[PDB]
């Protein structure tokens, strides 16, 4: 809602004020919007676009798209500790929080549409959760889970026109 | 069926006639003369009464209804608007 707004501002900021090379927070925002609305292929292509003379000005940047290195071959927990890793207050904080959510919400639903019976660790993974959270949470949504074996299981106004349209 | 204005002795003499085809036959009479807006057509049946002692054929009134028959109803219709085309031909959405 809100980060749709923001990015069209910022998309038009990106052309608009510079010289050809916009300053270091700018940049930063803008590749944090693209991971959110996972359209991972423009992300990649601003880091590309982006000179060594941001990557050595700009450290949370480098973060930014480390998180989307990972994104790129699919890998869960690996996203996660990323999350952690960087932090800078106000400038990347509100999308930040957008993004940790974005990718629980498509782990979860991945997991629900892809396996019907997987391994509760791996799920772990996904989720992000240790083992004792995630097995408390499944239960109530009403999915089941074996334990022993410690398997999780998923579970006339249109018609008018077209009459007088093949009459004529 | 008859024509004319109210019921008369010419009418009675023609319905005993009738009699020979069906015993029972109806007598129907239209006023074209009618000064009046209500349907000007009024049905009877004869019944033989006796009056002074002698029997005589004489009417008796029955009132009506309104029945069937759609395939005849949709001509009525026709029959009833008597509208004319417009600047096409009329249009298949509007005459369905």
């Amino acid at each position: 809602f809100s980060f749709k707004k923001l990015l069209d501002q910022c998309e038009n900021q990106e052309l608009e004020a510079p010289g050809g090379i916009a300053t270091p927070p700018v940049y930063g925002q803008l590749l944090a919007l693209y991971l959110l609305h996972n359209d991972m292929n423009n992300a990649r292509y601003l880091w590309k676009r982006i000179p060594p003379a941001i990557k050595s000005a700009n450290s949370e940047l480098g973060g930014i798209w480390s998180v989307g290195q990972r994104i790129w071959q699919r890998d869960f927990p690996g996203i996660y500790t990323t999350i952690n890793a960087h932090q800078w207050s106000e400038t990347v904080q509100p999308i930040m929080e957008a993004l940790r959510d974005a990718t629980r919400r498509r782990a979860f639903a991945l997991v629900s549409q892809a396996y019907t019976s997987i391994i509760a660790d791996d799920f772990a993974a996904f989720v992000g959760l240790p083992v004792e959270e995630a097995v408390k949470g499944i239960l109530e949504q009403g999915w089941q889970a074996d334990s022993t074996t410690r398997m999780v299981l998923p579970r006339l106004a249109r018609l008018t026109d077209y009459v007088a349209f093949l009459e004529n | 069926y008859t024509t004319g204005g109210p019921p008369d002795p010419s009418d009675i003499h023609v319905h005993k006639q009738v009699c020979e085809i069906i015993e029972s036959p109806l007598f129907l009479k239209l006023n074209p003369m009618t000064k009046h807006t209500d349907l000007p057509v009024s049905v009877f049946e004869s019944v033989i009464d006796i009056i002074n002692g002698e029997a005589t054929m004489l009417f008796a009134e029955l009132t009506y209804t309104l029945a069937t028959e759609e395939a005849e109803r949709i001509g009525v219709d026709h029959v009833a608007r008597m509208t004319a085309t417009g600047s096409g031909e009329n249009s298949t959405v509007a005459e369905h």
